[PDB]
Formats: structure tokens, C-alpha cells, sequence
RNA sequence: GGCGUAAAGCGCACGCAGGCGGUUUGUUAAGUCAGAUGUGAAAUCCCCGGGCUCAACCUGGGAACUGCAUCUGAUACUGG
RNA sequence: AAGGCGGCCCCCUGGACGAAGACUGACGCUCAGGUGCGAAAGCGUGGGGAGCAAACAGGAUUAGAUACCCUGGUAGUCCACGCCGUAAACGAUGUCGACUUGGAGGUUGUGCCCUUGAGGCGUGGCUUCCGGAGCUAACGCGUUAAGUCGACCGCCUGGGGA
RNA sequence: CUGCAUGGCUGUCGUCAGCUCGUGUUGUGAAAUGUUGGGUUAAGUCCCGCAACGAGCGCAACCCUUAUCCUUUGUUGCCAG
């Protein structure tokens, strides 16, 4: 990754110059249309550095947990999380999920179970009352934390996009003493992030290539 | 290997349609001896499960000090909502001359010989509040020369 | 509020009765009476034998009683000089002959009767309440029960004001009629007056 | 140590006495600092010792008495 | 400056702010005692008196109703000149000066840009609402600080009595 | 004699829809959250959303009786041919 792709796929577009947070007027080149642009020069080595760590924590055999939630934008995170061997937050962030692993793994325990009975225990035994129930309730389990569903114990590094939206991930793991990775867009605060990368997230391009660059990386990780 | 000492046990109550109810609060710190600190604060409808509660939040929770050889480097100054506590490094053979919330804490801390003094409230959570924020901003000299960037003698 | 009885809710349901015989209007209050005597005598004369239930079962024209019992080796005896002791005496106080049963108990842990027995033999032994019952609750958890949940009440530890204090944990659920609940309660004579125990274990549904 | 609400900002202003005073150079040496001299009685307190069989007690030498006056220097800061 | 100030016109008169310069050269800040100004009610003398309205009278309501409600109604409210010197006279926050992330407005100047509009980019004064650090017992305050500091002044020391 | 020393049993608010806990998180703390919000229900009933995630006692169901039909048996009950 390097300059061009990043300009043409929008990483330069900030939010309006209203909702800009101060922290991050080192990363912010200058303003048009009332319009942040950020600076692309400090995204490039600092990407780079997320990167290589990235790759680093991932052959050591990290446990990495993409973060991204937004509707516009987790779909491609489901997308470079399988296909790079990772796991991932496509829908509602469960406030607690690392914090209280302890309760939540009972959780992922009743969504093994009733899968099991799901179709390769095949009972069909319907009650009258049990397939609208069961089913609907496997939907809502898989949906929410069927990503986390293999994780086993506690992830590794948090990539995230879009801290401001994804606070109480980042607080959670600043907490648990894991490295945070996010996309941080000129309205978002830096500071519980200790890899920033500054650039745009609410284009789809962006996200795009941010994830395709990373699960990249990451399977050249377990390549090692 | 951890030391734990019970700095406080309180009756507080929550009233409700039917009545009074009343809970248990446990304050408790827990230490290494060699400059490792914690506090633990715990409630439950009973006393001992209070206790438990309070000492599994403090071995978490737990700030490294810098010590030399059981009394602190130099007079610090604490502080929390209602309590200033001022703690000053003492010669070999004083023993711990402290308050009653701030003994169990240097005590658990590994700390030998030093002068104390509260002001203000002694109510014990904040005493212990501000007697751990007064340990963690106490530097070595070291650390010292390190932000100057000079090594000279006055290590 | 207060709670039916959690057994004689569950009768014919999934809870059996104590006493199988039939008989008239004729001899229906003696037969009652003449059973009351011989649970009476066989309560209190095998005290420390850790009996949980006494079936009478009536007959032609004489009696059985089955004694559920967690320690049977004392109510059968030295090679059993005392059941012979027991039936030549429920013979007597029944009139008709008798025959005495012996169903052994295999978890003295999970019935009401024996844990409310063991908490009230240790109250009148100045233990702490809160341990009795504490110990009586985890020690039938451990065991498999899906549910228990123990009540002791009045002047506890010797106080003037008397207390009710219960402790719960798993699933009691004493609304269900298919609950297999085995409840039961006992009483302790303490120097300061009668102290009350209830407990309630839950097995399974159905 | 405090003064928005716990006690506590004068109803507001002008202004004498008083307190305080941007920046540069020179000068002075009042404040200040250094050294020395005289004095600060003895007893008491403290240190190192010595005598009562020990201790209290008595006693030798020192230190201290944080002060004042005078003389000689220093000139960064305050004052003229 | 505070108390306060509201049709329009004229006369006399205080302050503030801005632009680009010129001039003096520390002439400054605070201030015990002192002096001045100071809502409403009230007081003195002389006028004026529509409306409103303490006191007062009557009618109701009510157990009673020296009140709330209704019908009347005097001082006063208005003017001139004196006195009084107090208010939850409040931002319950003394004056002056320096320093410390932001956002959205109001009002009043001024500079520049195709002045192309009721356009854009700056720079001063005053002012309102959010809120970051920090502070605070908390509530909250938050470049108009209750943040970080300096100079001077006023005041407090348990509740009643007071 | 003392229900004002007690056990057991009962009334009552009230068959009202509520009352809590574990872990996590927020607060110096009592505490809060969950249990609030938009709908819906007889119901903390259920669905969405949400710093909460789950669980327990309650609600509902399981029990008895009444309302329709079928199978079996047929006296002491029944009488269509
Ligand atoms: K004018
Ligand atoms: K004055
Ligand atoms: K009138
Ligand atoms: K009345
Ligand atoms: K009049
Ligand atoms: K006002
Ligand atoms: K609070
Ligand atoms: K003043
Ligand atoms: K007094
Ligand atoms: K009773
Ligand atoms: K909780
Ligand atoms: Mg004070
Ligand atoms: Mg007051
Ligand atoms: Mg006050
Ligand atoms: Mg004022
Ligand atoms: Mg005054
Ligand atoms: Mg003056
Ligand atoms: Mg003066
Ligand atoms: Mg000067
Ligand atoms: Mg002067
Ligand atoms: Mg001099
Ligand atoms: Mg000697
Ligand atoms: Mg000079
Ligand atoms: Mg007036
Ligand atoms: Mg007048
Ligand atoms: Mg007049
Ligand atoms: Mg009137
Ligand atoms: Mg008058
Ligand atoms: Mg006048
Ligand atoms: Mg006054
Ligand atoms: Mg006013
Ligand atoms: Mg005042
Ligand atoms: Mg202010
Ligand atoms: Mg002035
Ligand atoms: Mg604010
Ligand atoms: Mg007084
Ligand atoms: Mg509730
Ligand atoms: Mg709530
Ligand atoms: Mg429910
Ligand atoms: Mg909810």
C-alpha cells in the first residue's frame, strides 16, 4: 500500500469541520468545502508500522478479532476475516464481551449445543412450538457472536474501524491490556488507541482496502 | 505469598416499599512486601462474601512503588476527594508511624520507616485512595536522571 | 403469604402416598390411629438411625411397614435380632400380626427429611446456623440435586428477637405440579426455645 | 485554612495614607550574603567523659544560646 | 460603575469601540479611614390627582375568616426641592494583569477578493448556549473559570440567644 | 401468665405483577445499570433497540372439573329393531 490507492479510494475525506475532535489536528492537512482532509503522508508509515506488527503478533500465532459494525462496512469485515483465518464483529458489540468472557463463553455453549441438535442431531421433534423458537434463536445468537464462535479464550490484537463508533471495544480492551488497531477518522478520539492510522471510514472503498491490505498481511502471517 | 490485611467492614442500608435493607461493605488491601500495592472494595448482603469480593478486586488492581530498602525516597504529598496525606521517609529502626488506614497500606507495601500525617477527612477509602496516588507519583532517582538525561552523583 | 404444602399438592401426581390400605367407614379412624402409633414408636425408638420414610401397607387382615433408612446396618443389627425386636412390638401395638421391610436410602444427602434431621442435630449441638445450613446446601449440590433451598427460623444464636433465614440456590420451582420436590421439616429444642427448619431439594421435572 | 450553594466578597464607584512596581545602563551599598572581632553571666537543655555498689543526683570539657553592635569584602536580586 | 434606562423632535452633556498614523515616556494597579452615587417603600414643604390601590367599609365563603374572591375606597403612586441609605441591592462569584484544547449563535466596527446577489477569505469590541483538560464534597464551572499564577483589599471561625 | 421470648398454622395488601442475584461496567461513596426506551400483552407477555451479558423466585403451561367425538366393557344401568 502506498499513496495513490489511497487518495483514489477516498482516505484523504474527513468529516465536516464541525464535529472534528482536537486531538487530532497533528493528522489533519487542511480544510476545503468545510471538510477535513487528512494528511496522507503520516497515514503511509504508520500503516506500514500497524502492518508489521500485525504480522509480527500474527505469526507468534495471535488470535486477531476484526471490529466493525456499521451497515455499510461489516460485511467486508465478515469477508477479510474468513478470509484470512481471524475472527470478527460484524453485528451489535455485546457491552462486555472481553470484560466478561466468563459469562458470554455460556453463551457461545448454548450456540454450540443448539447447532449440534440444529441439523447433524436432526431431531425435527417439533413440539407444536419449536422450530419458530429454536431456530430464531440460533438466528439471534450467530448473528451477534457467531464470529467469536471459535475463539476459545481471549483474542490477541483488536483491529478496529471507526474508534468513535467502537468505544466500548477499545475501552474494553484498553482494560484487558490488548492492542488496539483503528481507523481513526478526524472526529474520533486517539488516545485509547496505541496504533493510530488516521484516515477515512465511511466510504466503503477505504474499508475495502484497509481489511484486503490487512488479511493480506495476516495470512503471509500464518504463511511464515 | 501476598499479604492481605481488612482495613474496614460498614453496615449500609437501601430502603424499599417493604422496608430497611441492609448491606455489608468490606475496604481491604493487599501487598507483596517488596513495593507491590493494591485495594479492594467489596459489597454483599453478608459479611464474609463482602470480604472475598474485596480481595479478588484487589489482587487486580495492583500499582508498582519504588522503594529504598523500606522507607520511601523523598516527602510526598497525596490527595483524594476529602483527604491530604503527607508522607516523609524516616531513618532505619522508626517503624511505621501512620494513621490507621494508612498503616495497613504501607505495611502490605514493604515499607519500614516513615512519618505520616492525615488531614482533612480520614474517612478510610479515601485515605487509602490517596495514600496509594501519594506512593505511585513518587519517583526514584534514577527515573530522575533519566528525564534530565544526566547520570551525576545525587543518585 | 402463605405456601400450600408442597407434597400433599403433588399427591397422585407424581408423589405417592405414605399408607396403601383400603378399608370402610367401620374401621377406617382405627386403622388411621393404629398407624399414628406404630410411625410414633418407630420415629422415636429408631431416633439415631437415620429413618426417612415408614410405608404401612395393609393386607388382608395384618400389617407391613417398610422403613427407608440411610444407615441400615443398626436397624437391621447384629445379624438381626432387631427387627424380630421391632415386629413382636408393632404386632402388639397393631393387634394383627406384622411384617417388617428394610429399603436402604443410598444418598442421605439428597432427602429433606435427613438434611433437615442433620441441621437440627447439629442446632441442638450449639453450631453456628449459618454453617449448618450452608453445608447442608452445598453438600447436596455437589451430589446432583438440581435445586435446594433451606429455612431455618426463630431466636437464633440465643437472640431475644426471633429471625427467619433461608438460603437458596439452583431451581426450585414449587409452582410446577410435574417438580419432583421432596420437602420436609423438623424442629430442634434448644435452651432458648423451638427452632424451625424447612427444606425443599428439586430432582427433575416429571 | 477558607468565602457560587456549608459561616464568609462591602450595593457600586472615586480616592489620600499604606502595600506593590515593565525594561536598559551607570552609580551607591540601605536590605541581603560571606568572613572576622566584641558580647550573648553561672546554672538549665544536648554530646563525649568522670564520681557515688547502679539509678536519680553531683561533676570536667565541648556544643548551643537561633540575637545585637562594629569592621572588612561581595553586587545577582530589592531599595535610593 | 452599580441602582437603572423604552413614542417622536430639539438644546446641553458623559462614556465605549474601530482604522491608519503622530505624540508623552512608567505618568501604573489596589486601597483602611474619607467622599460621592444608590430600586421600592417611607418622611418634610408646595403643587397635581385619570387609572390603580395599603388602611377602611360593605357583600360573600367559612366552624370562625380581622384572609384569599366581589363592590367601593383614602394615603401613596406623578412633579419641584430636600431627607432617608436599605433589598434574594444576585452571577448569592471584589478589582487589576498574564497564561491554558474546541463548537454553534447574536450584535457592533473594519481589511481583502470576479463587490457579479441576501457571495467567499481575514481581523477587533461586547454578548448567549454547549462542552475538553483541569478543578470541585457533589451539583456543577469551564478562555466572560469556580483552571494555572501574581498584587492589593473586604470578610468567616458550631447552632440558638442575636 | 407472657403470641412483645418461640415453633407450627392462618388472615392481609393480592392472583396485585412484581422481587432479586452472579459476573461486567459507571460513581470517592450510599448506590446505579441490567429491570429504562419504541411497540404489544391479562402478564417483567413477547419482539426490536440498548454497557450490559445471563440466571432465580413469581406470570404462562403441567393438575381437577365442565362442553364434542371415537374405542373397550355391559349389571343392579339402557330399550332402537
Ligand atoms: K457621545
Ligand atoms: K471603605
Ligand atoms: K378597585
Ligand atoms: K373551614
Ligand atoms: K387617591
Ligand atoms: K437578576
Ligand atoms: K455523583
Ligand atoms: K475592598
Ligand atoms: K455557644
Ligand atoms: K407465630
Ligand atoms: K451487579
Ligand atoms: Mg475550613
Ligand atoms: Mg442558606
Ligand atoms: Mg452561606
Ligand atoms: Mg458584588
Ligand atoms: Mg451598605
Ligand atoms: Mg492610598
Ligand atoms: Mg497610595
Ligand atoms: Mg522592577
Ligand atoms: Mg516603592
Ligand atoms: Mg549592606
Ligand atoms: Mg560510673
Ligand atoms: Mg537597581
Ligand atoms: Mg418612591
Ligand atoms: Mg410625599
Ligand atoms: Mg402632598
Ligand atoms: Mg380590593
Ligand atoms: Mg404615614
Ligand atoms: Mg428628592
Ligand atoms: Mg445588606
Ligand atoms: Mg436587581
Ligand atoms: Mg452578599
Ligand atoms: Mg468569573
Ligand atoms: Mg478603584
Ligand atoms: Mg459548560
Ligand atoms: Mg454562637
Ligand atoms: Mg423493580
Ligand atoms: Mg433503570
Ligand atoms: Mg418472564
Ligand atoms: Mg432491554
Amino acid at each position: 500500500v502506498s499513496m495513490r490507492d489511497m487518495l483514489k479510494a477516498g482516505v484523504h475525506f474527513g468529516h465536516q469541520t464541525r464535529y472534528w475532535n482536537p486531538k487530532m489536528k497533528p493528522f489533519i492537512f487542511g480544510a476545503r468545502n468545510k471538510v477535513h482532509i487528512i494528511n496522507l503522508e503520516k497515514t503511509v508509515p504508520m500503516f506500514n508500522e500497524a502492518l508489521a506488527e500485525l504480522n509480527k503478533i500474527a505469526s507468534r500465532k495471535g488470535k486477531i478479532l476484526f471490529v466493525g459494525t456499521k451497515r455499510a462496512a461489516s460485511e467486508a469485515v465478515k469477508d477479510a476475516a474468513l478470509s484470512c483465518d481471524q475472527f470478527f464483529v460484524n453485528h451489535r458489540w455485546l457491552g462486555g464481551m472481553l470484560t466478561n468472557w466468563k459469562t458470554v463463553r455460556q453463551s457461545i455453549k448454548r450456540l454450540k449445543d443448539l447447532e449440534t441438535q440444529s441439523q447433524d442431531g436432526t431431531f425435527d421433534k417439533l413440539t407444536k412450538k419449536e422450530a419458530l423458537m429454536r431456530t430464531r434463536e440460533l438466528e439471534k445468537l450467530e448473528n451477534s457472536l457467531g464470529g467469536i464462535k471459535d475463539m476459545g479464550g481471549l483474542p490477541d490484537a483488536l483491529f478496529v474501524i471507526d474508534a468513535d463508533h467502537e468505544h466500548i471495544a477499545i475501552k474494553e480492551a484498553n482494560n484487558l491490556g490488548i492492542p488496539v488497531f483503528a481507523i481513526v477518522d478526524t472526529n474520533s478520539d486517539p488516545d485509547g488507541v496505541d496504533f493510530v492510522i488516521p484516515g477515512n471510514d465511511d466510504a466503503i472503498r477505504a474499508v475495502t482496502l484497509y481489511l484486503g491490505a490487512v488479511a493480506a498481511t495476516v495470512r503471509e502471517g500464518r504463511s511464515q | 505469598e501476598l499479604q492481605e490485611k481488612l482495613i474496614a467492614v460498614n453496615r449500609v442500608s437501601k430502603t424499599v416499599k417493604g422496608g430497611r435493607i441492609f448491606s455489608f461493605t468490606a475496604l481491604t488491601v493487599v501487598g507483596d512486601g517488596n513495593g507491590r500495592v493494591g485495594f479492594g472494595y467489596g459489597k454483599a448482603r453478608e459479611v464474609p462474601a463482602a470480604i472475598q469480593k474485596a480481595m479478588e478486586k484487589a489482587r487486580r488492581n495492583m500499582i508498582n512503588v519504588a522503594l529504598n530498602n523500606g522507607t520511601l525516597q523523598h516527602p510526598v504529598k497525596g490527595v483524594h476527594t476529602g483527604s491530604r496525606v503527607f508522607m516523609q521517609p524516616a531513618s532505619e529502626g522508626t517503624g511505621i508511624i501512620a494513621g490507621g488506614a494508612m498503616r495497613a497500606v504501607l505495611e502490605v507495601a514493604g515499607v519500614h520507616n516513615v512519618l505520616a500525617k492525615a488531614y482533612g477527612s480520614t474517612n478510610p477509602i479515601n485515605v487509602v485512595r490517596a495514600t496509594i496516588d501519594g506512593l505511585e507519583n513518587m519517583n526514584s532517582p534514577e527515573m530522575v536522571a533519566a528525564k534530565r538525561g544526566k547520570s551525576v552523583e545525587e543518585i | 403469604g402463605q405456601k400450600v404444602h408442597p407434597n400433599g399438592i403433588r399427591l397422585g401426581i407424581v408423589k405417592p402416598w405414605n399408607s396403601t390400605w383400603f378399608a370402610n367407614t367401620k374401621e377406617f379412624a382405627d386403622n388411621l390411629d393404629s398407624d399414628f402409633k406404630v410411625r410414633q414408636y418407630l420415629t422415636k425408638e429408631l431416633a439415631k438411625a437415620s429413618v426417612s420414610r415408614i410405608v404401612i401397607e395393609r393386607p388382608a387382615k395384618s400389617i407391613r411397614v417398610t422403613i427407608h433408612t440411610a444407615r441400615p446396618g443398626i436397624v437391621i443389627g447384629k445379624k438381626g435380632e432387631d427387627v424380630e425386636k421391632l415386629r413382636k412390638v408393632v404386632a402388639d401395638i397393631a393387634g394383627v400380626p406384622a411384617q417388617i421391610n428394610i429399603a436402604e436410602v443410598r444418598k442421605p444427602e439428597l432427602d429433606a427429611k435427613l438434611v433437615a434431621d442433620s441441621i437440627t442435630s447439629q442446632l441442638e449441638r450449639r453450631v453456628m446456623f449459618r454453617r449448618a445450613m450452608k453445608r447442608a446446601v452445598q453438600n447436596a449440590m455437589r451430589l446432583g440435586a438440581k435445586g435446594i433451598k433451606v429455612e431455618v427460623s426463630g431466636r437464633l444464636g440465643g437472640a431475644e428477637i426471633a429471625r427467619t433465614e433461608w438460603y437458596r440456590e439452583g431451581r426450585v420451582p414449587l409452582h410446577t405440579l410435574r417438580a419432583d420436590i421432596d420437602y420436609n421439616t423438623s424442629e430442634a429444642h434448644t435452651t432458648y426455645g423451638v427452632i424451625g427448619v424447612k427444606v425443599w431439594i428439586f430432582k427433575g421435572e416429571i
